[PDB]
């Protein structure tokens, strides 16, 4: 969400 | 680590196979007439949290003979585990060692050494190197349980197993290091491709002077069938005292038994067997006065790398 | 007797009362349980042996200290954070409890009855020290002058206002409850114990974390002499009118001092830690030690 | 809502204990799991051949509760930092002993303290403990607010209180903690349990551990004020502390003994429930971004990449 | 378990 | 190597310093009328190719005493060069043992051991650990040369080595290794930042029961300039026998005595400091059965990491 | 020299 992608 | 000692004492069929080796080795030793005289000395060599106790005392108890026990154990937070015991049950027919047991200055001889320092390639827990140093304080006509044990390998084939070995390449390392190592592994989606054959032995008490541990090994092993040749599945067999033994080699796993799964020797690089062809494996057991490790290669119908050359990747420590 | 089957390895306190009686404070420092115990030996030579003692309770937590209060009541210092108090019963066969009072945060080190016999100062980890009021059951005021754990507290011998506390930041202070700002600091290693001298008013010693003693006197410089090789757990004069000075250490040893701090007797039977010490009242040259080993020592001090 | 946990430092009976303390409401323990007062020794005899077990077997609990329920603490006597040198030694050893036996009981926390600005030892000790072996177990570094020696009582007439402001020293504590994970290298195994005092200090010393690892609020039952029905409530101020803490989700620890005698023990936590009921909602965006607080991800690029 | 550690 | 023992040997200082310690101490050991009776057992612990053999046969002449020498050395490469010298030149006068000190079982016991054990840094080399094993085998009032030795620390600013250091990032190890372990190193492009302070101090015989190698130390150097700070200078001092000594430490360096360059202790990020600011620097000296290894931090004006914990990028091999 | 080995 709020224009991010991926991560964990 | 508290509940790796609670996994270990879940299995019921491993410390009544002590319990029957330890009985039978009390009968063969004292004779009916020398029942109420004859106090046994007997030394469990990696006491863990007392089941081995337990099961020498159990054995005793059924055998109607005396036994004086030590409980010898170089992991301290273990021997609070054993001293609460100790104080709250056993008492003094049972004395309580933090020690090393390569170290430990013995008050007294023992009768027998009960150990269980096996790992799932037999000598992979240094089970040798532990009752080499421990052998002096055994006496003359004394028993070790186990007497012997024997490991074995297989090839296998499994593409499934290949590929989870080559996702373990971690930062910091040798990008390779993962397949110079053994894995211990409930082997599922697999073909096994020649029957298992011994690789190492080892006897206790040992008798050749110097002793030397090192060991090397050529396997050649039929193959049947076209396949792809992965890595070689490790198992052992144990006798603990005459025909009272374990195993994991699976056309003689001791039923109901779930210490101990395989062990997995990975190659870097898949080779391809056709039907009739046979695998050679090279295996030797090296050391040092501080570490000991395994280092292997396949030499036909193709030759491999060494793996693990002086324990790049891999080492158990003494 | 009517008392626990058997007492907790952790010998912590001894203390003999005018008549000779000894009283017993033990805690079991390890396995399953974790409390403590209080006895009392009209027959000292027996200690610490259960079947032959007068009476004996068992307390619900551990005893870090405990002290006489008069001829019949015992005040301890519990892990639990209270401040207990027991009598002997008028058979003087059963201890029991007449207070308990959960006032302190963590555990109380250190307790000490004032001259009048009607007041007691206890110590903490909890870096408190309280005035209570042992009639009426009450703290009678709470004091948070040192900023580390209260190692020890001493009231003074014969001035009902006037006590002694030491603690872990560094600090041995003078209190004079009878002054507006009650405290007043006393000029290396931290100090670990504390003794009024028995007949100079203004004169008391101190022991160290290093095993140093330490003669002092409030006007001023200060004579000290290594007595111990580890930390000096606690210091006990003797009741002779020159009195000799009973010094203990983690090092388990007793040493037995002149007043120039001049080792007179040395002894190593404790195989632990040296816990407490008590000179008794009928013969002056018999001194009780207990320890962490079990033991209750009877030494024959050359005076 | 509130995950909350108990602080003792006297355990007679480790079974009994945890009944008590789940009854009352607290979902964990941190308690000793040597003797606070049992002092050893490693390297001076008679005493370091001292026999028995050194402390409670760990068969006293099954290892769902180990694992879940308790949370370990360093014992008071062990000095890492002391100028004496037997005490330094003495200490290293009983403190790699208290850490292992930890690890092997499978502890999910272990409190240590942070009560004095030198803790260069301490932090040595605890790196090299993090370098050997299973790397799960969390450390929280018990740190105040305000350091015991700028809170005492002005009752030391030839020492009085500093009455000055002191910007910098007021701060002093987070240079503690600072300085410590500085040491072991920003370990994210090292956390704060962050002890709060009766009174609180200025609002610069509270913003100081703004972006510090809080995983746990120590709130002592002597903070705590009493209301007109004979209860534990909290001041304005520390409501606004608690508040700020809900919103790190930060375990709470309830120490020290009941002041509130005549009014049961369950009752501080029951005001914690209460504050934490009596808080604003989430807002569309808040309740939007759960789950999310703090999650790095990568910006979107619409232009290089089809969504 | 049968004499394992460590994996995921 | 044989061209490293030829390196050292090419030093004239050092062992004409060794030579004179021997020449003292056994006219203090053996008086003029017991000089034709009187033979001193003398080893030379850690050999290599000889030189302190013969400096000890210098010194004997020289000091007119009867000497008995053992010439203890563990690479059996020198042991080749140690007894074609004893053969050709040196006789029955010279026992060669071809061992490790510390496993040696010596048929007498010494008068004198003698050895160069020493690293840049005094202790770096193991010579505690080493002397500690041989100690066993010295007479009740046997004399070790060298009898003490000090390891001596300095700040250093030089942005020119802490990029030479930085560019020491290898493949297949942490990025940060290289700031994590010492250096041998002439120090030329460099600021010293406050005096040399004493580090570490052994002394040999070891009177201290079970010894504690292990070391902790705290050090404060004032600094008067405004810098950088990027490491730590070691360097050492050697008493050999009363007030025969070897140096390093610039102030008291033994003149033209090449043998050790000082040491370098990085530190991963450069620290500022102002002028009249204190560093405080914290030295560790650590062990296991296996390995020695330093541990080290700043702590004022501002904390560092701890350098090297657990000896994860250095260790010396025991 | 000076102790060590290694370097370029
Ligand atoms: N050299 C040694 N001396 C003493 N104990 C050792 C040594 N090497 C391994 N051990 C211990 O012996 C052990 C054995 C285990 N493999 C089995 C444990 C236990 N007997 C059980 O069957 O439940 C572990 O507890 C180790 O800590
Ligand atoms: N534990 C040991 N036992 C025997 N020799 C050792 C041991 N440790 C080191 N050495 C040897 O002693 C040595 C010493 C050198 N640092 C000096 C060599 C020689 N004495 C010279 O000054 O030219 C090397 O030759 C090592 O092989």
């Amino acid at each position: 969400s709020g224009r991010g992608k991926g991560g964990k | 680590e508290s509940q790796t000692y609670e996994v270990f004492e879940k299995d019921p069929i491993k410390y009544s196979q002590y319990q029957q080796a330890i009985y039978k080795c009390l009968l063969d030793r004292v004779p009916e007439e020398e029942k109420d005289t004859n106090v046994q000395v007997l030394m469990v060599l990696g006491a863990g949290r007392g089941p081995l106790v337990n099961a020498s005392l159990r054995a005793a108890k059924q055998a109607d003979r005396r036994i004086k026990l030590y409980a010898v154990e170089k992991n301290p937070n273990a021997v609070v585990t054993l001293e609460n015991w100790q104080f709250e049950e056993w008492g003094s027919q049972v004395t309580v060692v933090s020690s090393d047991m390569r170290e430990w200055v013995a008050p007294e001889k023992a009768d027998i050494i009960v150990s269980e320092l096996l790992g799932s390639f037999a000598d992979n827990e240094l089970s040798p190197e532990c009752l080499d140093g421990a052998q002096h304080f055994l006496k003359d006509d004394g028993v070790s349980i186990p007497g012997e044990y024997t490991s074995f390998l297989a090839p296998i084939s499994s593409s499934k197993l290949y590929n989870e070995v080559r996702a373990c390449r971690e930062k910091d390392r040798d990008p390779e290091a993962q397949f110079e190592m053994p894995y211990v592994v409930r082997l599922h989606n697999f073909h096994q491709l020649s029957a298992p054959q011994p690789c190492f032995t080892f006897s206790h008490p040992n008798r050749d002077p110097m002793i030397d541990n090192n060991r090397y090994c050529t396997l050649e092993f039929p193959v049947e069938v076209n396949t792809v040749l992965h890595g070689f599945a490790g198992y052992f067999e144990t006798v603990l005292y005459q025909d009272i033994t374990l195993s994991i080699r699976p056309e003689t796993h001791s039923p109901g038994m779930f210490s101990w799964f395989p062990i997995l020797f990975p190659i870097k690089q898949p080779i391809t067997v056709r039907e009739g062809q046979t695998i050679c494996v090279r295996f030797w057991r090296c050391s040092n006065s501080k570490k000991v490790w395994y280092e292997w290669a396949v030499t036909a119908p193709v030759c491999s790398a060494i793996h693990n050359p002086t324990g790049r990747s891999y080492t158990i420590g003494l | 007797p009517n008392a626990p089957a058997c007492m907790e390895r952790q010998l912590e306190a001894a203390r003999y009362r005018s008549d000779g009686a000894l009283l017993l404070g033990a805690s079991s420092l390890s396995g399953r349980c974790w409390a403590g115990s209080l006895w009392l030996f009209k027959d000292p030579c027996a200690a610490p042996n259960e079947g032959f003692c007068s009476a004996g309770v068992q307390t619900e937590a551990g005893v870090a200290d405990l002290t006489w209060v008069g001829e019949r009541g015992i005040l301890v210092a519990s892990d639990s954070g209270a401040v207990e108090l027991w009598e002997l019963d008028e058979n003087e066969t059963l201890i029991v409890s007449k207070f308990c009072k959960y006032e302190h945060d963590d555990i109380v080190s250190t307790v000490s009855v004032l001259s009048s016999g009607t007041q007691a100062v206890s110590g903490s980890k909890d870096i408190c020290i309280k005035v209570w009021d042992l009639a009426q059951q009450v703290v009678l005021s709470s004091y948070r002058a040192h900023a580390a754990q209260v190692t020890c507290v001493a009231a003074s011998p014969h001035k009902d206002s006037v006590f002694l506390s030491c603690s872990e930041d560094n600090r041995i202070l003078l209190w004079d409850t009878r002054c507006p700002k009650p405290a007043s600091q006393i000029g290396g290693y931290l100090p670990t114990s504390l003794a009024w001298h028995p007949q100079q008013s203004e004169v008391f010693v101190f022991g160290d974390e290093n095993g140093t003693v330490s003669l002092v006197d409030t006007k001023s410089c200060v004579l000290s002499s290594a007595v111990h090789s580890q930390c000096v757990t606690g210091l006990v004069f003797s009741p002779h009118s020159v009195p000799f000075l009973a010094s203990l250490s983690e090092d388990c040893s007793l040493a037995v001092l002149d007043s120039s701090l001049s080792e007179l007797f040395r002894s190593q039977a404790h195989r632990d830690f040296v816990r407490d010490a008590t000179w008794s009242p009928l013969n002056h040259s018999l001194l009780t030690t207990v320890g962490w080993d079990h033991q209750v020592v009877h030494h024959v001090v050359p005076t | 809502r509130v995950s909350s946990g108990r602080d003792l430092n006297c355990v007679p009976e480790i079974a009994d204990t945890l009944g008590a303390v789940a009854k009352q409401g607290f979902d964990f323990l941190c308690m000793p799991v040597f003797h606070p007062r049992f002092k050893r020794e490693f390297i001076q005899e008679p005493a370091k051949n001292r026999p028995g077990p050194q402390t409670r077997s760990d068969l006293l609990l099954s290892g769902r509760d180990w694992n879940t329920l308790i949370v370990g603490k360093l014992s008071p006597w062990i000095r890492p930092d002391s100028k004496v040198e037997k005490i330094r030694r003495n200490s290293e050893a009983a403190m790699l002993q208290e850490l292992n036996f930890g690890a092997y009981l499978g502890l999910p926390a272990f409190l240590l303290p942070l009560n004095q600005e030198d803790n260069t030892n301490l932090a040595r000790v605890l790196t090299n403990h993090i370098h050997t072996g299973h790397h799960s177990s969390m450390f929280w570094m018990r740190v105040p607010l305000v350091a015991p020696e700028d809170l005492r009582d002005d009752i030391i007439e030839n020492a009085p209180t500093t009455h000055t402001e002191e910007y910098s020293g007021e701060e002093k504590t987070w240079m503690w903690w600072h300085n410590f994970r500085t040491l072991c290298d920003y370990s994210k195994r090292i956390a704060v349990a962050l002890e709060i005092g009766a009174d609180l200090p200025s609002n610069h010393v509270i913003d100081r551990w703004l972006g510090e690892p809080i995983k746990a609020a120590i709130l002592p039952t002597s903070i705590f004020l009493t209301n007109k029905k004979g209860f534990p409530v909290l001041s304005k101020m520390h409501q606004r502390l608690i508040f700020r803490l809900l919103k790190l989700e930060v375990q709470f620890i309830i120490t020290g003994t009941n002041h509130h005698s005549e009014k049961e023990f369950c009752s501080y936590l029951q005001y914690l429930e209460y504050l934490s009921q009596n808080r604003p909602p989430p807002n569309a965006y808040e309740l939007f971004a759960k789950g999310y607080e703090d999650y790095l991800q990568s910006p979107l690029q619409p232009l290089m990449d089809n969504l």
